[PDB]
């Protein structure tokens, strides 16, 4: 019978019993016991074991009783716009903040960017991965904003700098940027402010409209569906 | 319904989170408006005189303190040096301590703005509070002759004090915690006795004998901070408020009017900082902050041993 | 951006004007700019103006310990850090760049290595106590020629400074207040002054390297527009005793040796006048202070 | 008509609708009209604006500017209007009678005279080498040879839009010349002889250094006598 | 316990405090109709089987 | 840099019974080298090693007179590698290992550095690596071994006992004494499957499972022994019997290497 | 120093078996953390470790993750830079064999160890290595990073050996000074310590859910 | 107190007033490490020069679309003198000044405009040092650049002249450099045009032209020696291959 | 009284020079310009602030001054008018006017006034006007002194810096931008100090308005 709980280094099952295939949180490792070769699936995480049929069976370990990848859902902030694409920064990967520490208060008083202080010029490049407050970056091309009429899309009629956007990962890209898409009904703008971030919050009214409550002014966005 | 976890909401829209929490009478840190965090300390456990009968001989630490407040931990240690001194209530008759502050946030490199400003402000506030007189650091050196040392019940020397402060698990501004930890560590410092054997005179510290550090005990003060927020009608769930002991990401990102106080249990004040970059600051809020800081200092002074 | 952009029209116009013996500001090829020197309230506070270039200098001193290797001398240091105040093309912290390093080395060789200051007079107690002297140069506005202005400002500030009188009382020393015992000046051995030349090629590289004629052009004390288009540069330091303190030509456009000697001979006439002007200004300042002190009796 | 400071009371009846010009801000939170610049307030369907002194140019639609080509891309040029500023873009199809076979032949380092056509707040500004509003092509294009002079913005506006400003008339009494005026703070001149161009450059620089328009003639006479 | 009984409003999307029920119903009704991509994708089925 | 197919082919060749190396060498066979000594006249000793793949190292030996009561260590090594920072991890690791192998009691006879009852010679070892393509610990060790066996020191001619009355040490102005100290050697090994390899090449290091560093001195294995990763994409664990095999291999084949470095 | 307050220039410094406790997850602004505290007759040690990542990295595309380890002193500065860096390199060599680095392309993982407390109640850095390995293993498991096995270590007479797979495999070997002919006894003693440390680590992970 | 220049016209090492030290150079000494290399011996000086490039730039920031970028690095070892140096010389202002001077010298001579979007790197190692090191650096760079097959206009030769009271001495050593002022020159081809002129100590104004002329003649002789060595190596290379 | 001059540098957008007794500061402003990628903010203007001392090199003493200047200047500027642009502000102290080993409040006030004047000269959009004064309380007498000299600072008990915000013709106080008190004081002293400082700041801002109008008006038509 299969184990109920797992820790790193714990053997789960052999390859046959049905052909077993390692999923997330598991690995296949060679073992030598009593002078004979052995194959087994080994857990790599602390959690619980569940197997689903996909005969071929996939064995996975799920934490409980990260790093963005293709197919993931992310929450981003718009940084720059042009005629061909939008630049964003990733704030959360599947309802988990990324990074844990955003670096607030590290540069003193005022309103400063993460790399806009004195410590940015003295970071040890060769002894670490990145500096305090750095995030993953992504790019949304105009042809990826929607699935239809992807040759007449106007970027400034869809997003504005400072908006919060829900997107999905398409590719790992290069070492600088991921590639993202919003071409689905549940992807798009979730939070926005009037007067390009100087006013109050707006609420979604239609598939392509948001409204300011204090003064009944309207702007054009690509609204993600609420509820 | 579409819903975000509290950490995600604080990351993506801190102002809305703060406005929503306040309309219910609570804070994103899950406290009341005028409620402080609890404090627990552990004095003089890392020093070379921690055990009165068994003195460590490989330890050069003269005083120590460990402080815990919420989830934040502060460790303070004090060392010493000696300098040859060649050549009222006025500030020319007072000394200070030289601190170095490290806040662990996952970075390797030189100091940030936060660490440098905190160190400088600690030094300056120690100097301005008239806590450490210059005559309290004068060395009464002895002489060793055939070998024994005779102390007096030429040249002149003075003590020099250094401090090292390490902050772990930071969640907000940490100046008050560092100041309070250093105040606790200063009241437990012992100074080693010193003796002597173009000229070369070498002064040597005694291995086990020491004398206590004499400071103005009536000038000791304790720190607290406050914030002022203006309520937004469209964000309230189904006028200004005063908030004490700011913490967590949502509060530090959205609040730009703050008050800082150093208050002594005698009844006077040693420091006051007003910075209005947000809501308007009125005299009533200043008076309320002064009263609250007085109560907090009274609590922190008479709480241990 | 931090890049200063020059169009082709401006370059062509300036080079063609140089071919016809014209400068934009109306000077001749061998004319130096006018120098204004102003002294502050404290000793060692000097302002120097050269057309549109502005430089400020300050001198200060304090007690220190001599080096173990050299126990009979004091300490002297010169600091020149540039800021975006003089222009947005300058970084805030940059002491490793080419031009900053070159300027620092030239000033160091002209002033500190030449022994213009008497550092043996800074010793108080041999082997234990001495004076440490600082020179701080502040660059306020750049229109070319920071090296010459810096040299003039440092020398004038050193010749204007006075330090408090002290006495040795057994083992320790006593530093008297200024309102008591009349502070004393420093000893200056010679006065060095720097001059900078700029070179332009009105032909191509082949004519410069393999040609028989020598048609290169030399001007003195270039402005910001001129020095952004030059092909070479030369700095020479001299004093009134007809001594070459230092010469620096670190690469650039190759120049015939006779032209370089002619440049070295042209610099001397300028340095003589500059030295006389500095001495006269110092004398007038001293007389003004003495007259005011007499009138305040 | 009156001198005003930031934070002062705005002397306009709230009932009457007035279109807002430079120097006046509408608060996005309180919907209040307040001045943000220091200078003289002019009130003329009526328009109000503040005239203030400035040196750093900010692009605005329908302005005449002079730029420098600093880079060539696959479909457009990269153009600088002022040192240390963000660059603007000039499209290959923004020339008269332009097609995919009639390509422009500008190089890095050329001077151009153009008009601002797009100045969106969230994007990069664009310029064109022909007046698309009217279809007129009056002096737009490359400027060959000549010399460039830097001035402040008020001086350039006075030269371009005021016909009672006496500088061009006093300059025309000494020589024949060509001129182009950019509102970004640039003046281009050219004469047949280099000495005349140099005299014009010196006269313009000295006149801009001063504030009195009655001394222009003496300055011009002295400068044109200097060159012999 | 206050947070537990006040979820779905403390951690939800932004809806203004004083929103009449008519406006809320109109907003909800709009999103229950095909999006611009839906209409175009519906017609393209006959072309690309 | 190698591709996946190249690495698979090379690993299949190396992890076979018997092993096949890309150049056909035996598991214990070394590659040819060239040695030059005594070419820096201003030093007490010097050497230069050139490897067959372009690797080159230069060593210099210099001395100084010190008080051997205040001074604790009489041998100091300083390492410089071209293209690397002075505070790079590999540079400091090599510096630490090389200072450990030449410590006071390690087989190095430091009694030959003593002059007068109060003073002694302190030896400075400076290493400059011009070009390298793999971990250069054994190349530097061989160069140091070659340089130390051709070193000459000044000859003292002014007293030996100075405990009571001390005179300044004085030396003969022309004569010198050859230093006959006993220097060690350091070897690096590669683990590829179930095989052990001596003197691995650059391409063999890119597929190795692990590595070993073993010291040798006058017939015996010496204290400094480490396990080292020669790459980062193929490092794995190994069974304990491979350690004993490597120790035996070094014990067996070290004496032949000693004879190759003589003179 | 322009960034620190170091005081006057002329001043001079003053011149004058094991029981364990393991806890994880107590630092808020990092991904994983652990506290290791060991006591015996004549020694006492405390350690804290923290893990940051996976995080973005500067440079070109990399197909697998990168690990960095930083060692810092605590209270007393008992070790210099060179030996700390050598120990860091040894630890990085060990933990490149147990982390599933193929799972984290173009990202970095940064590990910090603080040497808080070390007192002699009755050759000194070698005996500290096993506790560092235990702390790093616990913090990596706490942060949710994939590990193929639980790594431990033991120390015996200047020799440190690190094991996986119930002590049948070696991921690290260290030897300074000591006896030349003593190899089997060192292996047996180190394995004996490793088994106990492994039991305690698994119990700590299983209980504190 | 020594006889720097004896009444019989002899210097301390036995040379006369207008004689060069022994000059030996080698070309193509490190074929596996660089495109061009040289080994220079001038008296007791020993220098290794390596030329790498033209090649792809490491970073996309250091790319120029009109010409190549030239970099020079100089390493002075701790054992290059009789007394061992206490600390490293890597980041001293003097070394940075030397590197900048060399780069600015050779920018005007190399035809950098025919190698756009490339980088050329020069790495130098000084093993022994006995006076007049700047001229030796210049000569080594010239030889290594020519060995790499990189286009240039002409040779550049370095030389040093010392002035002892009224007597000019050519190609001074360490003993003479510690007792008098010296001048360093860089000469182009067989002309009178100077690429470098460096005077660091005091010299009378009315005594500089004679020193310049003596240095120019010495540099012409140095250029002749370098050309002879290069031609001999080329003849040997082409004779058999 | 105080002396102020406007527009004295040639290669910056705006500049000024403020003198008060023996304290002298010169300031320059350049912006809006293109920022570095790591300084950029998506929706508003970014600031870069530098302060340089009269003697020596810059240390951690100047970092605190930069922090306080940044705190004062941030709410004054209409930052949302210049999205993802940069403004550089540099202050050079020429004469401290006090003993730098103990006090730094006169330099802070002079820097605040000089920076405001340079911002007005450059043409940056501003929400309102500002003024700043130093205050001290003297021993024995316990008198409150506005604009103390260097001799009065050596016998003081507490030192204060006050910066206020004025609107509607310089007659209405909008907020307290900065109050920085160090020493020993009670509540009555604090509330007397604020009342005196408000009047002194009002007089100073009226004087500043007159100076600005005198300097700027000749440049316009």
């Amino acid at each position: 019978q299969f184990p109920e709980i797992a820790y790193p280094g714990k053997l789960i099952c052999p390859q046959y019993g049905f052909n077993y295939v390692p999923g997330p949180g598991t690995k296949l490792i060679q073992y030598e016991h009593n002078g004979r070769t052995l194959e087994a699936i080994t857990a790599t995480l602390v959690g619980t074991v569940r197997c689903e049929e996909e005969k071929n069976i996939l064995v996975s370990v799920l934490p409980g009783t990260n790093l963005p990848k293709e197919g993931d859902i992310v929450l981003t902030r718009v940084t720059r716009l042009s005629l061909q694409r939008a630049n964003v920064e990733i704030l959360a990967v599947e309802d988990k903040p990324s990074p844990i520490d955003s670096g607030i208060g590290s540069n003193g008083s005022g309103i400063v960017a993460a790399g806009g202080g004195s410590g940015a010029a003295t970071f040890s490049v060769s002894q670490a991965s990145s500096d305090l407050g750095e995030t993953f970056r992504g790019i949304i091309r105009s042809q990826d904003v929607r699935s239809t009429d992807r040759d007449r899309v106007k970027v400034i009629e869809c997003f504005k700098p400072g908006d919060i956007v829900r997107a999905q990962v398409l590719s790992l890209g290069d070492g600088t940027n991921y590639y993202l898409t919003t071409a689905r009904n549940d992807l798009g703008v979730v939070f926005a402010r009037a007067a390009n971030g100087a006013g109050g919050l707006m609420y979604a009214t239609d598939w392509q409209m948001m409204t300011s409550p204090v003064t009944g002014a309207t702007e054009k966005r690509k609204c993600a569906k609420p509820f | 319904p579409i819903t975000f976890p509290p950490e995600v909401l604080a990351r993506i829209s801190p102002e809305l989170s703060l406005q929503r929490h306040l309309s219910l009478g609570i804070r994103p840190c899950l406290r009341k408006y005028e409620e402080f965090r609890d404090v627990a300390i552990e004095n003089n456990t890392l020093s070379r005189y921690a055990d009165a009968g068994n003195i460590d001989t490989k330890n050069n630490i003269l005083g120590s303190n460990v402080l815990k407040s919420g989830k934040t931990i502060v460790i303070t240690s004090i060392t010493g040096g000696i300098i040859e001194e060649t050549s009222e209530d006025i500030i020319a008759n007072y000394a200070s301590v030289y601190p170095v502050v490290e806040v662990e946030r996952g970075r390797v490199g030189a100091c940030t703005d936060e660490e440098m400003t905190i160190s400088q402000k600690l030094h300056d506030s120690i100097l301005h509070s008239r806590i450490l007189p210059k005559k309290a650091l004068k060395v009464k050196a002895g002489v060793r002759s055939a070998f024994s040392v005779l102390y007096p019940d030429k040249r002149k020397w003075s003590y020099v004090l250094y401090a090292k402060i390490v902050v772990l698990s930071r969640t907000g501004p940490v100046f008050d915690l560092c100041w309070n930890s250093l105040m606790y560590a200063l009241q437990s410092v012992k100074l080693p006795r010193a003796f002597i054997d173009r000229e070369t005179y070498e002064i040597i510290c005694d291995q086990t004998k020491s004398v206590p550090l004499m400071i103005n005990a009536k000038n000791i003060a304790f720190a607290s901070n406050y914030g002022i927020v203006e309520l937004d009608p469209e964000c309230q769930l189904q006028n200004t408020v005063l908030i004490a002991d700011l913490d967590t990401e949502a509060e530090e990102t959205s609040i730009h009017s703050t008050i800082s106080i150093l208050a002594a249990p005698s009844g006077n004040y040693k420091q006051l900082t007003l910075m209005g970059g947000g809501a308007k600051i009125t005299p009533e809020m200043i008076k309320r902050s002064l009263l609250l800081s007085r109560v907090r200092a009274d609590d922190l002074s008479t709480r241990f041993n | 951006a931090k890049d200063i952009e020059i169009s082709a029209s401006e370059s062509k116009f300036i080079l063609e004007a140089l071919r016809q013996n014209y400068r934009l500001d109306g000077r001749s090829f061998d004319q130096f700019r006018d120098v204004e020197i102003t002294f502050g309230k404290e000793f060692g506070d000097v302002s120097v103006k050269m057309g549109n270039t502005k430089v400020h200098c300050r001198i200060s001193c304090q007690i220190a310990q001599p080096y173990e290797d050299r126990p009979f001398e004091g300490l002297f240091v010169i600091s020149t850090e540039i800021s975006p105040m003089a222009g947005s093309q300058f970084e805030n912290g940059n002491i490793t760049g080419e031009d900053e390093v070159l300027c620092s080395r030239i000033i160091e060789k002209s002033v500190r290595r030449s022994g213009a200051l008497d550092v043996e007079g800074l010793c108080i107690v041999a082997g234990s106590k001495c004076w440490a002297v600082r020179a701080d140069v502040h660059f306020l506005d750049c229109d070319g020629g920071f090296i010459d202005a810096s040299c003039i400002a440092v020398m004038a500030g050193l010749m204007h400074f006075k330090k408090p009188d002290i006495t040795v009382h057994g083992e320790q020393i006593i530093v008297h207040p200024v309102n008591e015992r009349e502070p004393v000046p420093l000893g200056i051995l010679h006065i060095p002054i720097c001059v900078t030349f700029s070179f332009f090629n009105p032909q191509d590289t082949e004519e410069n390297i393999k040609g028989e004629t020598n048609s290169e052009i030399s001007i003195i004390d270039a402005t910001l527009k001129e020095e952004l288009l030059r092909d070479g540069v030369l700095t020479v330091t001299l004093n009134k005793n007809r001594e070459v303190v230092q010469v620096s030509k670190a690469g650039g456009l190759p120049m015939d040796a006779l032209t370089l000697m002619k440049c070295c001979h042209e610099a001397y006439s300028i340095i003589e006048k500059i030295t006389d002007q500095i001495l006269q200004l110092l004398k007038e300042d001293s007389e003004k202070r003495n007259k005011y002190a007499a009138m305040l009796t | 008509s009156t001198f005003i400071f930031p934070g002062d009371s705005f002397p306009v009846d709230p009932t009457t609708p007035v279109k807002l010009g430079p120097g006046i801000y509408c608060d996005p939170n309180t919907q209040e009209i307040r001045p943000v610049n220091t200078g003289v307030l002019h009130v003329s369907v009526q328009t109000a604006y503040i005239d203030y002194s400035s040196k750093r140019y900010i692009p605005s639609v329908n302005d005449f500017v002079i730029g420098v080509i600093i880079g060539t891309f696959s479909d457009s040029y990269k153009v600088s209007l002022q040192n240390f500023s963000s660059s603007v873009s000039l499209s290959y199809m923004a020339f008269p009678n332009a097609s995919k076979k009639n390509r422009p032949t500008l190089q890095v380092g050329d001077l151009v005279y153009a008009r601002v056509c797009t100045a969106e707040k969230e994007l990069e500004a664009e310029i064109e080498c022909f007046d698309s509003t009217t279809g007129r092509d009056a002096g737009f294009g490359i400027l060959e040879d000549g010399m460039i002079i830097d001035v402040n913005l008020n001086f350039a506006r006075q030269l371009l839009f005021n016909n009672d400003f006496p500088l061009l008339k006093v300059l025309a009494a000494h020589t024949k010349f060509e001129v182009a005026i950019g509102l970004n703070g640039k003046i281009w001149v050219k004469c047949e002889e280099l000495s005349n161009t140099l005299a014009c450059y010196r006269t313009i620089m000295e006149c801009c250094q001063k504030n009195d328009t009655a001394a222009f003639k003496d300055i011009a006479k002295r400068q044109f006598k200097e060159i012999l | 316990l206050s947070l537990k009984k006040h979820n779905n409003e403390l951690l939800g999307i932004f809806v203004p405090c004083n929103l009449p029920k008519t406006t809320r119903k109109v907003a909800i009704e709009n999103f229950n109709r095909p999006s611009p991509d839906d209409i175009i994708q519906s017609a393209q089925l006959n072309a690309f089987n | 840099s190698l591709s996946v197919a190249e690495k698979s082919y090379l690993y299949d060749s190396l992890a076979s019974t018997p092993s096949i190396r890309p150049d056909g060498r035996l598991p214990h066979q070394f590659r040819p080298i060239e040695i030059f000594t005594d070419f820096l006249p201003s030093s007490n000793g010097s050497s230069r090693i050139i490897a067959s793949d372009g690797s080159e190292c230069i060593v210099s030996i210099k001395s100084k007179v010190v008080d051997h009561h205040v001074e604790n260590e009489l041998l100091q090594v300083d390492v410089d590698i071209a293209g690397q920072r002075d505070d790079a991890l590999v540079v400091e690791t090599i510096t630490s290992l090389l200072n450990k192998v030449l410590k006071s009691g390690s087989g190095v006879d430091s009694s030959k550095l003593q002059l007068t009852k109060k003073y002694s010679f302190k030896i400075f070892v400076d290493v400059l690596v011009i070009s390298s393509h793999s971990h250069p610990i054994s190349l530097i060790s061989f160069a140091i071994y070659s340089a130390l066996n051709s070193t000459y020191l000044p000859k003292l001619i002014s007293a030996f006992d100075d405990l009571e009355v001390e005179e300044l040490p004085t030396f003969h102005d022309y004569d010198m004494v050859k230093l006959d100290i006993n220097p060690p050697l350091v070897f690096i090994l590669a683990v590829v499957g179930n095989n052990m390899l001596l003197d691995p090449a650059a391409n063999e290091s890119e597929v190795a499972n692990n590595g070993l560093i073993i010291s040798w001195s006058n017939g015996k294995i010496t204290s400094p022994i480490r396990s080292v990763a020669l790459n980062d994409s193929n490092v794995k664990s190994f069974k304990p019997h491979l350690l004993k095999q490597g120790l035996a291999m070094v014990e067996k084949y070290a004496p032949d290497v000693v004879r190759s470095l003589e003179n | 120093d322009r960034r620190r307050l170091l005081g006057p220039a002329a001043a001079k410094p003053m011149a004058f078996e094991q029981e364990l406790s393991l806890h994880t997850g107590f630092i808020e602004n990092c991904n994983g953390s652990a506290l290791v505290e060991a006591r015996s007759l004549g020694h006492q040690t405390s350690l804290i470790t923290a893990v940051y990542g996976p995080r973005s990295i500067r440079g070109s595309f990399t197909s697998q993750g990168t690990i960095s380890i930083q060692l810092k002193n605590g209270l007393l500065e008992k070790y210099n830079t060179n030996e700390l860096k050598e120990v860091s390199s040894f630890l990085m060599g060990i933990f490149n064999s147990v982390v599933n680095l193929s799972r984290y392309p173009k990202s970095g993982i940064d590990i910090f160890v603080y040497l808080t407390y070390d007192k002699d109640l009755t050759s000194q850095i070698s005996s500290l290595i096993p506790h560092c390995i235990t702390s790093i293993t616990l913090a990596l498991a706490d942060a949710g990073i994939e590990l193929v096995d639980m790594a431990g270590a033991g120390e015996a007479n200047g020799t440190v050996v690190s094991f996986i797979k119930n002590g049948e495999e070696i991921v690290g070997f260290w030897k300074d000074d000591g006896d030349d002919e003593d190899l089997l006894e060192c292996l047996d003693r180190c394995k004996e310590q490793y088994n106990r440390y492994r039991d305690l680590m698994i119990s700590c992970l299983m209980n504190q859910e | 107190r020594l006889e720097i220049y004896s009444p019989e016209g002899l210097r301390l090492d036995g040379r006369r007033w207008n004689e060069l030290r022994r000059f030996e150079s080698s070309i193509n000494t490190h074929p596996h490490a660089a495109d061009g290399s040289s080994y220079m011996e001038q008296g007791n000086n020993k220098i290794i020069t390596l030329v790498k490039g033209p090649k792809e730039p490491r970073l996309k920031s250091q790319m120029d679309t009109s010409k190549a970028l030239l970099n020079v690095s100089v390493n002075i070892t701790k054992f290059s003198k009789f007394e061992r140096s206490k600390s490293s010389h890597k980041n001293e202002r003097r070394v940075l000044e030397i590197q900048t001077s060399l780069v600015r010298m050779f920018e005007k001579n190399v035809m950098l405009n025919i190698y756009p979007r490339t980088v050329i790197d020069i790495e130098i190692h000084v093993l022994e040092q006995d006076g007049g090191i700047m001229g030796s650096l210049i000569n080594g760079i010239t030889l290594a650049l020519i060995d790499a097959g990189i286009s240039m206009f002409d040779y550049i030769s370095g030389i040093s002249v010392g002035l002892y009271d009224t007597t000019p001495l050519l190609d001074t050593n360490s003993l003479e450099e510690n007792a008098m002022s010296t001048v360093t020159l860089g000469v182009v081809g067989k002309s009178e045009k100077l690429s470098l002129l460096l005077v660091e100590d005091k010299i009378p104004l009315d005594r500089l032209e004679n020193v310049l002329a003596i240095g120019i003649a010495g540099a012409h002789r140095v250029r002749d020696l370098m050309d002879e060595e290069l031609r001999k190596h080329a003849q040997k290379r082409v004779s058999n291959a | 009284s105080v002396q102020a001059e406007i527009g004295i540098l040639d290669h910056v957008d705006g500049s000024s020079e403020f003198v008060s007794q023996d304290t002298k500061v010169i300031c320059s402003v350049t912006g809006p310009i293109e920022p570095k990628a790591r300084q950029e903010l998506p929706t508003q203007l970014a600031l870069e602030i530098i302060v340089r001392p009269a003697k020596g090199v810059a240390t951690t003493r100047e970092k605190v001054l930069e922090d306080k200047l940044r705190a004062v200047l941030t709410p004054l500027i209409t930052r949302h008018c210049y999205p993802r642009q940069l403004c550089q502000i540099t202050c050079q102290i020429l004469e401290s006017g006090e003993d730098e080993a103990e006090f730094s409040l006169r330099e802070l006030s002079c820097c605040i006034n000089a920076a405001f004047l340079a911002l007005v000269d450059a043409g940056i959009a501003l929400n309102s006007m500002c003024a700043s004064i130093p205050i001290a309380i003297i021993k024995d007498t316990s008198d409150i002194i506005v604009d103390p000299t260097a001799e009065q600072l050596k016998i003081s008990l507490s030192v204060h810096t006050l910066a206020l915000e004025f609107v509607n013709g310089g007659k209405v106080v909008k907020n307290v931008l900065l109050l920085d008190s160090n020493g020993d004081f009670n509540e009555d002293q604090l509330f007397s100090l604020l009342e005196l400082g408000e009047q002194k700041c009002q007089e100073l801002v009226t004087n500043i308005r007159r100076i600005i109008q005198d300097n700027i008006s000749p440049r316009l038509v």
